[PDB]
């Protein structure tokens, strides 16, 4: 810089201190925070934390959050409680169901869920995604293709 | 050899290179340059000290010491106070050309 | 051997009063410092270099 | 499982060219010399100086690129995967190491790229120990003589149907590497789940290819119809990979290298389909020049 | 393909001088021819004032010889004897500024160097002379500037020579103000009875659009390989522009199919384009989209 040039400079060697380094940002500690990334590259980082499934439609909100909480949510797969967090971007927390509430032992079949989604911001379509959206979250074999819905 | 002045950018090559490679042995202090910090003159030392006739013996034996470092082709003559104005004392820096 | 600048401590200047040279002694002080350079050469008045050994 | 490292290359900091480098330094040198800039200042020695600049954040824009590729998964090269592998438990395993035999030929191996970063790319589908669609397969990657597997169930609950496929030869796993699996999941599974080991749950049928490819009047016609099956054999081997399709376009796409003006294809009348359960074979080909 | 002056080997007529063997051999020449009348070989002996000129002055001859050996050859010649070198070739040295000043001092007329001559006289053989055959053709039709490359062709033998021009303004059509512009160089600079059919072409924008129904895996890279593919289809069909333009349904597979696609549906292209020098080619644009 100019400050680094001794006291005796000209006009001359204090541009050419100003120009010559030419100092550069480094974007280098950004690709790893996902909050921090920018736009174009954010789905490099949503590879290489493994998110299953991503939308090209989602706010830059929802698509953060899916690779900030990506750690937790394939951490615990097999429970309800990132099965609750994995439908982050279709804001749907209502209602579920567990064994006990049927009272004949349960459906033939061993009680696959038929879980409640209810979404208020998006009403055309929205209903062909929930049940390959939530394909990953379910085990192979602990649950059978049966879902409920609502809108 | 051939380098640039300091202001305006021009390459001066002959005797007035040799001029302002003095001034930069002599204006810049010790430490001030980068990744060089034995260039330069204690003279930023004896920048506002009294002239007595030690202060003169002591300027020509560090001005002897910084040419001899990165000035070979000067050999120094003598550094004699000329005038003496209220602060402004001034040099005649003489001495003999080689190389 | 933790040093503490002032607001015009100079990096090459630092460790050539701590070492007593310059040649591979910069980068080594860079090595083993989190984020040293990334702060402006003029130093701040309250950063501390860890300055190691065998530079 | 699909390899993102293949792409064209992503660029973090922008990469300018030479001259709108050289360009914004001199609207840097012209704003800093502001009040007392001349056109006799901007010399011949000076001028040189700013070329030097505009070169060598040439050099660092290129260096932050550099950087910044060797960081993400995408393009990372060797001996830093182990740097990302360490974040993820991801530790390269030994084929075969230095075991001096005779102590002057040593033979030392390691795991290789691109299927270690695979490896990577499936650290996440190991922490849920519930079962997941791909923690079925993750795990069933522990042995060596078989290639990746697919999971799904028809019939009724805890009744799991993954496909061993494996990359050995002529088609069909050995049995007594079928029983492999049940032994690398024992503790990985949910225990009231149980599965049923089919290596070919669908069935294999024979496929070939036969073109008559044309090369343009020009270089020579040894390597580079041989160069046609350097992205067809690794192709082939990668379809049981991820247990997916293979198209009639498969067979000319594979084939098409620098120096190809027209192709040609007679095997499927149409294309086949490969589901997620359905799998195949190729027994021998025959590419040729119509020339 | 020029070859460079600095891998040549030295030649015969230059020589390296001394004055000494200059001078022993007019001491060891006049000391025999004495017969042993003359025998002060002391310096002050006034035949060594001479036998000192005879041999340094015949060392200014000898030297002379090898400077006009050295004036005469293409990798020694220097100043104005590259000027002899270079009136025979055509080749005249530059002017980067110009010789009259405005100004009190004068400003030097500034030529280029003659490092940069030997360049120069060099390149004066593989040059722009003639259009004889097709590789000529195209460099002689770089008149114009609004336009891309160019190949050559002729249907008969004996008189006619086709160069369909096509000009990448707007579509790729040839305007009629540079089918003129064209015609006013190949006219001195062919074979004198060439028929020139200069035309704009025989078949320029023949619109050939593409659709690719993309299925893709729905996961996190589904915008990066979209965008990679179709990246690889816009440098693909910018190397199209062209008489070459090889337009095809399979040779856009590959491009199409990169690394991680499932399949592709080429709509438009449905059978390969027939291929001849004269027609051209153009795309209009796609409509691209995914699978879902």
């Amino acid at each position: 810089s100019s400050r680094l040039l001794p006291p005796n400079r000209s006009s001359l060697e204090r541009s050419l201190g100003d120009v010559l380094p030419a100092e550069l940002p480094v974007p280098l500690r950004e690709l790893h925070d996902p909050a921090r990334c920018e736009a174009a590259l954010l789905p490099y980082l949503a590879w290489t934390r493994s998110v299953d499934r991503w939308d090209p439609d989602w706010s830059d909100e929802a698509k953060r959050n899916a690779v900030a909480t990506s750690f937790v949510l394939h951490q615990r797969k097999g429970t309800l409680t990132a099965l609750r967090q994995v439908v982050e971007p279709i804001g749907a927390l209502s209602e579920v169901t567990e064994w006990w509430q049927r009272s004949p032992t349960g459906v033939p079949g061993t009680f696959e869920i038929t879980v409640d989604v209810s979404d208020r911001g998006i009403d055309e379509g929205t209903v062909l995604e929930l049940e390959r959206l939530l394909d990953d979250v379910r085990p192979v074999s602990r649950h059978l293709t049966r879902l409920d819905l609502r809108i | 050899m051939i380098g640039m002045d300091r202001r305006s950018g021009l390459p001066l090559s002959g005797l007035a290179h040799l001029k302002q490679s003095v001034e930069d042995i002599l204006t810049t202090p010790l430490g001030s340059r980068r990744m060089r910090p034995e260039y330069g003159s204690k003279l930023r030392r004896m920048v506002d000290m009294p002239v007595s006739e030690g202060w003169k013996s002591a300027v020509q034996a560090e001005v002897a010491r910084s040419l001899g470092r990165w000035e070979p082709r000067i050999g120094l003559s003598a550094v004699r106070v000329v005038a003496v104005v209220d602060g402004r004392v001034d040099l005649l820096l003489s001495g003999v050309f080689e190389g | 051997t933790t040093c503490r600048t002032a607001d015009g401590d100079m990096l090459d200047s630092l460790c050539y009063h701590v070492y007593g040279h310059l040649l591979g002694c910069v980068e080594a002080t860079l090595d083993a410092n989190p984020g040293l350079a990334d702060e402006q050469q003029p130093f701040r008045a309250g950063l501390l270099i860890s300055f190691p050994d065998m530079p | 499982i699909i390899d993102l490292s293949q792409l064209p290359e992503p660029e973090v900091i922008e990469n300018l060219d030479f001259e709108t480098i050289y360009q914004e330094l001199l609207g840097d040198f012209r704003e800093a010399m502001a009040g007392e800039w001349t056109a006799e200042v901007e010399s011949d020695p000076v001028l040189k100086l700013l070329q030097l600049a505009a070169y060598r954040e040439l050099l660092l824009r290129a260096r932050i690129n550099d950087a910044a590729r060797a960081v993400m998964l995408a393009y990372a090269s060797g001996a830093d995967l182990d740097q990302i592998g360490a974040g993820f438990n991801v530790q390269r395993l030994l084929i075969r190491p230095a075991q001096p035999e005779a102590v002057p030929p040593v033979e030392a191996q390691y795991e290789s790229d691109k299927s270690l970063r695979n490896r990577i790319q499936l650290a996440f589908e190991q922490l849920s120990v519930a079962g997941p669609r791909n923690a079925y397969i993750a795990h069933a990657l522990g042995a060596d003589g078989r290639v990746a597997d697919a999971s799904a169930t028809s019939p009724a609950p805890c009744e799991v149907l993954i496909s061993v496929l494996g990359v050995e030869g002529n088609g069909q796993a050995p049995e007594a590497v079928l029983q492999a699996v049940r032994l690398a999941l024992n503790a990985e599974d949910v225990r009231p789940v149980a599965d049923r080991v089919t290596v070919r749950s669908a069935g294999i049928v024979p496929y070939q290819v036969k073109a008559q490819l044309y090369l343009f009047p020009g270089p020579e016609a040894e390597l580079i119809r041989a160069a046609a099956e350097a992205s067809l054999r690794d192709y082939i081997s990668a379809q049981r990979r991820l247990g997916r399709d293979i198209r009639r376009s498969a067979l000319f796409a594979t084939l098409h290298v620098e120096g190809v003006q027209r192709v040609e294809l007679q095997e499927p009348a149409a294309d086949v389909v490969l589901d997620e359960t359905q799998a195949a074979y190729c027994t021998g080909y025959a590419i040729t020049l119509g020339g």
